[PDB]
RNA sequence: AGUUCUAUUGUGUUAGCAUGGUUUCG
RNA sequence: AUAAGAAUUAAAUCUUAAAAACAAUUCGUUAAGCAAAGAAGUAGAAAAUAAGA
RNA sequence: UAAUACAGGGUUGAACUGUGGGUUAGUUUCAAUGCCCAAGGCAGAGCACUGGAUUGGAUACCCAGGGAACUGUGCUCCCAUUAAUAAGAAUCA
C-alpha cells in the first residue's frame, strides 16, 4: 500500500486490457467484391441482416458511392430474409 | 511385390536367378554389372 | 515504518504439496516399478520396531559371551542406547503410497489396465429446488 | 487450377472464423462467385495470401461440401444438354468457367454455352468423374 | 519455483467481455421476467458441494443410478416435470447430464472453463458471466 | 513486390549413417537443419545466455 | 484402408446446434411433447448464438515476455518488490510477476503508449 | 513476377501514410451494475 | 554422450513404449481431427468384472449368467391366465409382490432384524428374500395381498431398530404363480482374508479422499479469515 | 582415475562405502562388465536407446519421491490454485 | 531456390601423435 | 602321480612346480598390432501420423 | 569425434539474380556382412575341426586349442538395405 500497487489504487493499469487492444478499422477488412477493399461502398454477407460500409478514401460521397449504396439498399430492403440493415463507415476521422 | 516378394521369401529366386553378389551356391554373373 | 504491505504467502516461505516440474506422462507399470526400486533402495523402516534389531543383537552378544560381556558388549550397548533414545517413541507410518499420491497428480499415462477414475457426480451433486413465480 | 484445388482445403475449415488460402486471379473470381451466392461472409486480398471470412448458420458452416471436378491433370467440359443432366435435381452450386467468365451452372444453362466444370459446392452426393 | 513451459500466446475471451456480458444480462433478464410472470413454476439450482452443507444432496430430479448397465443414463432425466429452469454452477461437471435436457438451462461459469471445454455451450442455453 | 516462396526441395536427400560398425555418415552430419523446420528464434526462445560470447569468431 | 485420415471430410461433423427453443418447437410441432408453460417465454426471449461469439476469440502474442526482460535487465532491483508474495516468480528462466507488480505496471504503461503510437524506446522513456 | 501489381496491406499502409491506433474495450461498469441490480430485484 | 552408431526404428507400440521417453497421446491436430469433448459417446463395451458380465439393473437371488453347457429347458410353454373377475368375495385370493428398502441403524450387523423378518415371513407364509446389514436392509417379498400389507405395516411401524427411511417399489398384484418358495436371507459369507483385503482397499480410498478434504477445509478457513 | 580416500577419524567401513558410491556414480563396474565380453554394434545401439529413454523417467520419479518425503515430513497440505485478483493485503 | 563473400564447423578423405584395453620383456 | 593357478552348476582339458625369469599375483621398461570410455536432452512451436472393438 | 591438409553441406547477413521448378529411364556415382580375387599373415578374438565335461543321446549350449573370415579407388548391392510410413504444394500465430 505504501509503495506497492493495488487494483483499487487509482491509475492501476490492466496489462491484459492493454494487450488485447484492437484497431477499430480492422473490423471491416473482409468486405469487398474483389477483396482489395477499394470499392466506394462495401457490403458484408451476413445471416439475417445487411451490413454496408462507406469506404471512400477521403470520406467524400460521389456518384459511384451513390449508385452503389442505392443498389445495395434496394436489394437489402426487398430481401425479406434480411430483417434489418446496418450502415457504418470504414474511415478514421469521418 | 506380393507374389514377387513371396517368391523371394520362399527362395525360388535364390535358386533360379543370377546374382552379381555371387555366393558359393547361387548363380554368378560373368558380365559387367549394371542396375536393371 | 517502511515494510512489506502484503502477506508473505510465497510458496517458498510456505512450502506446499505439489510437483513444481511437469514431465511427459509415464507408463503406469514402468512408473510403479521405478517407485518400487526407489522404495527398496530407501529401505522404508516399517520393521517390527527399530529397537527390536538392536535388542536382538545385544541379547545375542550377551548369550555368546556369558562371562566377559561387560567388556565385549559395548558397541552393541551404545547402539541400543542410541536406538532407544531416537526411536523410542516410534509409531509406524500411516500414509498413502507414493504411487497413489502421484496418480493423484496425474503423472502417469493411461494404459490398457490403468484408467483414471471418472469425476464423482453422485457425491458432489447438490440440488436446491426453490419457488420462482409471481 | 492448382491454387483453386488448394483453396478447397481453406474453404472446408470448421470451427474457424476465417482461414487463409493461396492467391490467384482464378481464386479471386471463384470467391466473387461464392460471395454473390452468399456462401462466405467475405474475403480480403493480402499479397501472396487471401483471407476468407467464412459464414456459419446454427453452428454448422454454410459450406458443407466441396467436390472438385476439373483438376490440373484433367479438364472436364460439358455441352449444355450434358450439364443439364449432370446438375439435374440439385440445389448445389456447380462452378463453371466459360468464355463469358466464371459463372454458375444455372447461368451457363440459360446461356447454352459450353463450359468447364471446376467445383461443386453443397452438391450433396452428385458427381460423375 | 517453476520448471515448466512458458506460453507465448494469450487467447482473448469475447464471450465474457464487458459488452458481451451486458448483452447476456439484457437477454436473460427478459426470459427470467417472462418466466416469473407465470404462476406455479419452480427453478432448480445445481452446484458443487465445494462451492455451496446445508443444501440438500438429494432432490426430485436426482435419479441416483446404481447399476453398471445404467451408467449411460442421465441423472437429471425427470427434472422437466418439476422445474422450468435449471440454474447450473458446474457446467463442466454436469455437461453430460444437461445435454439435450428438455428445460432451459442458465449456466454460470468462467472464461477459463468455457475455453477449456467449449462443448458446454451445447448444453447451456443462457450464460451469466 | 509480391513473390511466392521457393520450393523446400534440396539436392542430395537427407542424412544417412552407414550401416555396420563404422559410424561414418553416408551423407550430411548430425547438425543438419531440414528445410521443413521452424525458425531459429522459435526453436531457441531464450536466446544467448548472459555468459555466452557476443562475438563467435575464434 | 484407414480410419480418421479424411481431413476436411468425414473427420469433422458439420451438424447444427439446436438450442432449447428449436428443440422444443420441433417437439411441439411434431406432437411428441405437450406444450410446456415456459415455452412462450423462451421463444419471446430466444437464446443467443454462443458459437458465433466463441469464434471471435483471437490468440495474441505476449509482448510482455520481452518487455519485462528488457526492463528487468535495465533495473534488476525491481525483483525485490513483493518478493514474499505468492504470484511473483523471480527465479531464473521465469520472471513472471503479478499484474500488480511494478514490472507489470511498467510494461503495461509502455504497451499502452505504444498502442497510442510511440516507439518502444520512447514509450520506455 | 517481382514487377507484378497485386493489392497489399503494405501498399494500403503506405498510401495512408502518404495521405493505426489500437483501442481498449470499454467496461460498461454502470450498465453491468444496473443489470445486476435488476436481476437481484427479480430474484428477491 | 554415448555414441551408438545409429538409431533404431521400431514399429510396434510395445517396443516404441519401451524405447521412447513417453508414448502419451497428444492433443488432436486442429487441421486433421476435431477436439475431444465431454459429449462424445462412450465406447460400446459390456461391463465385466474378472471376466463375468455385470448386466443387471437390480440384485436378485434369481440372477444367473448363461454358461457354456446346456441347462434343461421347459419342454413346453404355457402361461396361466390372469383372473380379472375378482370381487369382494374373491379379492382375498389374489397374489402380489413388492420390493422394500430400509435405511437406518441396526445392531449385530442386522442379525436381529433378519431373525425378526424371518419369523414374520414364516408366520405369514410369505416368500422371497431379505438382506439386512448394519445400516441398511433390502428385500423382495411375494405372497397374498393381505400378508403383503401386514408385512408393509410391520416394516413401517413394528421394527425394533432405528428406521430413518422406508421405501416400497415395484408393486404388482394379480399374479398367477409365485417365483420363490421360501423366504431366505442374503448373508455375507466372505472369508476374513477377503474382508481384510476389501477393508484395506477402502482405507486407501478413504485416505485419498481425506487429503483433498483437508486441503479444501484449509482453503475454506483461509477464505473465512 | 583411481579414487583415493583417507581413513582418518572415521570408519574403514564408511570409507569403503564412499569408494563404492564413487564407483557407482562413475559406472566403473558397468564399464568393466562391458569390456569383459564382446558386445555387437546392434546390441550397443539397442542398449544405448533403452538407457537414453529410461534414465530421465527415473530422475523425474526420484524428484517426485523426494518431494513426497519432504511433504510428509513437514506435514504440508495440498495446494489450491492461486486465485487472481486477490488483494494479498495484510489484515493489520 | 541458385552464385559470390562473410563467421562457424563431432560431415567425408588425409601424412603424422597423445592416450589406452590386450598381448609382450625383465 | 600330486598340489597350486585357471575354469565350472559342479568338474575336467590346460599351465607351473620342487626354491622362482615369466603357470598365476605385485613392480618397471620398452616392443607389437588394434582404436567413438569420457564431451550432443529423438523432450519445450500450438507442430500433433491411422473412425472401431 | 586433438592439431594439420583437401573438399562439402548446414546456419546467419550483404550483394547479385529474376518462375531459372516439382517428379524422374533407353541413366549411373556411392553403399553392412558374406562369397570370389588380391594382400599380407601370427596384438586380440574366432567357423570347420580336435578333446574335457552334461546328456538314453547329442553332430550344441559350458571349458581348452584352433592355418576359414576381421583394414582393398576390385568383383561388387543379396537383405529385417541404411533418419523411419516416397518426393513436392496447401491448410496453423
Amino acid at each position: 500500500v505504501r509503495t506497492g500497487f493495488f487494483r483499487t489504487d487509482p491509475g492501476f493499469i490492466d496489462p491484459e486490457d492493454v494487450l488485447f487492444a484492437e484497431d477499430p478499422v480492422r473490423t471491416w477488412s473482409h468486405a469487398d467484391g474483389g477483396g482489395d477493399l477499394a470499392e466506394e461502398v462495401l457490403e458484408r454477407s451476413n445471416v439475417g441482416m445487411g451490413t454496408c460500409i462507406l469506404n471512400n478514401a477521403s470520406g467524400v460521397l460521389n456518384m459511384k458511392g451513390l449508385c452503389g449504396l442505392f443498389r445495395k439498399l434496394r436489394d437489402l430492403e426487398v430481401n425479406p430474409l434480411k430483417r434489418f440493415v446496418v450502415l457504418t463507415s470504414r474511415h478514421r476521422h469521418f | 511385390c506380393s507374389d514377387r516378394k513371396r517368391k523371394i521369401l520362399n527362395g525360388t529366386e535364390y535358386i533360379r536367378r543370377k546374382s552379381s553378389h555371387r555366393g558359393r551356391i547361387k548363380r554368378g554373373s560373368q558380365a559387367p554389372a549394371f542396375k536393371r | 515504518m517502511n515494510g512489506c504491505s502484503k502477506r508473505k504467502s510465497h510458496r517458498l516461505l510456505k512450502p506446499v504439496f505439489e510437483l513444481q516440474q511437469s514431465f511427459p506422462k509415464i507408463q503406469h507399470w514402468q512408473g510403479a516399478e521405478i517407485l518400487h526400486r526407489l522404495k527398496q533402495k530407501e529401505k522404508d523402516a516399517a520393521v517390527i520396531h527399530p529397537c527390536i534389531d538392536t535388542w536382538g543383537d545385544y541379547a545375542q552378544c550377551l548369550r555368546r559371551y556369558p562371562a566377559t560381556s561387560a567388556a565385549r558388549c559395548r558397541v552393541e550397548s551404545d547402539r541400543h542406547t542410541r536406538c532407544l533414545q531416537q526411536h523410542g517413541r516410534w509409531k509406524p507410518s500411516d500414509s498413502l503410497e507414493a504411487l497413489k499420491l502421484l496418480e493423484m497428480f496425474k503423472v502417469f499415462n493411461e494404459t490398457a489396465r490403468f484408467k483414471y477414475p471418472p469425476p464423482p457426480v453422485h457425491s458432489l451433486v447438490r440440488g436446491c429446488a426453490f419457488p420462482f413465480s409471481d | 487450377m492448382q491454387r483453386a484445388c488448394e483453396m478447397v482445403v481453406s474453404l472446408l475449415r470448421v470451427d474457424a472464423l476465417s482461414q487463409r488460402c493461396p492467391f490467384h486471379v482464378l481464386n479471386v473470381q471463384i470467391l466473387d462467385l461464392l460471395q454473390r451466392e452468399g456462401l462466405i461472409r467475405g474475403f480480403k486480398v493480402d499479397g501472396t495470401k487471401i483471407d476468407i471470412l467464412l459464414k456459419h448458420y446454427k453452428g454448422a458452416p454454410v459450406i458443407r461440401n466441396i467436390r472438385v471436378v476439373s483438376k490440373p491433370s484433367r479438364d472436364i467440359w460439358l455441352t449444355p444438354h450434358e450439364l443439364k443432366f449432370r446438375t439435374r435435381f440439385n440445389t448445389g452450386l456447380w462452378i463453371m468457367q466459360t468464355s463469358c467468365g466464371v459463372i454458375s451452372h444455372r447461368d451457363c444453362l440459360r446461356m447454352g454455352i459450353g463450359g468447364k466444370m471446376l467445383m461443386a459446392i453443397n452438391n450433396g452426393y452428385q458427381h460423375f468423374c | 519455483m517453476n520448471f515448466n513451459r512458458i506460453p507465448t500466446r494469450l487467447s482473448t475471451h469475447y464471450v465474457c467481455d464487458p459488452y458481451t456480458t451486458l448483452m447476456h444480462y439484457r437477454r436473460t433478464f427478459k426470459f427470467l421476467q417472462a418466466l416469473k410472470a407465470k404462476p406455479n413454476c419452480r427453478a432448480l439450482c445445481l452446484g458443487n458441494k465445494n462451492q455451496v452443507i446445508s443444501w440438500p444432496k438429494h432432490f426430485d430430479g436426482l435419479t441416483v443410478v446404481t447399476s453398471a448397465v445404467a451408467a449411460q443414463s442421465s441423472i437429471l432425466s425427470s427434472a422437466s416435470v418439476y422445474y422450468s429452469l435449471i440454474i447450473c454452477l458446474d457446467p463442466v461437471l454436469f455437461a453430460k447430464h444437461l445435454y439435450r435436457i428438455n428445460v432451459p438451462v442458465l449456466g454460470v461459469c468462467t472464461p477459463r472453463e468455457i475455453h477449456e471445454h467449449p462443448e458446454i455451450l451445447k448444453v447451456i442455453d443462457y450464460l451469466l458471466p | 513486390p509480391v513473390v511466392f516462396p521457393h520450393t523446400r526441395a534440396r539436392a542430395g536427400g537427407k542424412p544417412i549413417m552407414m550401416r555396420g560398425k563404422s559410424g561414418k555418415w553416408h551423407w550430411l552430419g548430425p547438425y543438419w537443419k531440414p528445410p521443413w523446420a521452424p525458425s531459429n528464434k522459435a526453436r531457441w526462445p531464450t536466446g544467448p545466455e548472459e555468459w555466452a560470447w557476443s562475438d563467435p569468431t575464434r | 484402408g484407414k480410419g480418421a485420415v479424411h481431413y476436411t471430410g468425414t473427420n469433422f461433423r458439420r451438424v447444427q446446434r439446436l438450442d432449447i427453443v428449436d428443440r422444443m418447437r420441433a417437439l411441439v410441432a411434431q406432437g411428441l411433447v405437450d406444450a410446456p408453460l415456459w415455452l412462450s417465454a423462451a421463444e419471446r426471449a430466444p437464446p443467443m448464438e454462443l458459437s458465433n461469439l466463441k469464434l471471435m476469440d483471437r490468440k495474441v502474442h505476449n509482448k510482455y515476455l520481452s518487455l519485462t526482460q528488457a526492463v528487468l535487465k535495465k533495473y534488476p532491483n525491481m525483483r525485490f518488490q513483493d518478493c514474499y508474495v505468492d504470484g511473483n516468480d523471480w527465479s531464473k528462466g521465469n520472471d513472471s510477476y503479478r499484474a500488480d507488480h511494478p514490472v507489470m505496471q511498467f510494461v503495461a504503461l509502455q504497451l499502452r503508449l505504444m498502442n497510442l503510437g510511440l516507439d518502444r524506446h520512447a514509450a520506455f522513456r | 513476377k517481382h514487377l507484378d501489381h497485386v493489392p497489399t496491406e503494405r501498399a494500403r499502409q503506405l498510401a495512408e501514410q502518404r495521405s493505426r491506433v489500437k483501442l481498449e474495450k470499454e467496461k460498461f461498469l454502470r450498465d453491468c451494475m444496473r443489470e445486476q441490480e435488476n436481476l437481484a430485484a427479480l430474484f428477491t | 554422450a554415448p555414441f551408438p552408431r545409429g538409431i533404431v526404428k521400431p514399429r510396434s507400440a510395445k517396443v516404441r513404449a519401451i524405447l521412447n521417453l513417453s508414448v502419451e497421446q497428444r492433443q488432436p491436430n486442429p487441421l486433421r481431427a476435431p477436439r475431444k469433448s465431454l459429449l462424445d459417446p462412450p465406447p460400446c463395451v459390456a461391463p465385466l468384472e474378472k471376466g463375468n458380465p455385470k448386466l443387471d439393473r437390480q440384485f436378485d437371488t434369481l440372477n444367473r449368467s448363461i454358461t457354456g453347457f446346456r441347462k434343461y429347458k421347459a419342454p413346453h410353454t404355457t402361461a396361466p391366465r390372469v383372473v380379472r373377475d375378482r370381487d369382494e368375495t374373491n379379492f382375498h385370493e389374489m397374489l402380489g409382490k413388492f420390493r422394500f428398502d430400509l435405511q437406518g441403524s441396526f445392531k449385530e450387523n442386522g442379525d436381529m432384524l433378519r431373525d425378526s423378518l424371518l419369523q414374520v415371513g414364516r408366520d405369514l407364509f410369505l416368500v422371497g428374500w431379505v438382506k439386512c446389514r448394519s445400516r441398511f436392509a433390502t428385500g423382495h417379498i411375494q405372497g397374498d395381498v393381505h400378508a403383503l400389507s401386514y408385512m408393509r405395516r410391520y416394516l413401517e411401524k413394528h421394527v425394533d431398530e432405528s428406521v430413518s427411511s422406508v421405501r416400497f417399489y415395484e408393486e404388482n398384484f394379480g399374479m398367477p404363480l409365485l417365483e420363490y418358495e421360501r423366504l431366505s436371507a442374503v448373508n455375507d459369507f466372505r472369508a476374513p482374508g477377503k474382508k481384510q483385503q476389501h477393508a484395506l482397499r477402502a482405507a486407501e480410498k478413504n485416505k485419498a479422499k481425506k487429503l483433498e478434504q483437508e486441503s479444501l477445509r484449509h482453503a475454506q478457513e483461509l477464505e473465512r479469515f | 582415475m583411481s579414487c583415493h580416500r583417507h581413513v582418518f577419524r572415521a570408519a574403514p567401513a564408511a570409507v569403503f562405502a564412499s569408494v563404492q558410491r564413487w564407483g557407482r556414480r562413475n559406472n566403473v563396474h558397468k564399464l568393466t562388465l562391458l569390456v569383459q565380453t564382446y558386445e555387437k554394434p546392434c546390441v550397443k545401439r539397442t542398449r544405448i536407446a533403452e538407457e537414453k529413454a529410461y534414465y530421465p523417467r527415473w530422475f523425474y520419479l526420484r524428484y517426485a519421491t523426494e518431494v513426497i518425503r519432504y511433504s510428509l515430513k513437514h506435514h504440508l497440505r495440498l495446494g489450491q490454485a492461486l486465485d487472481p485478483n486477490d488483494d494479498q493485503r495484510l489484515d493489520a
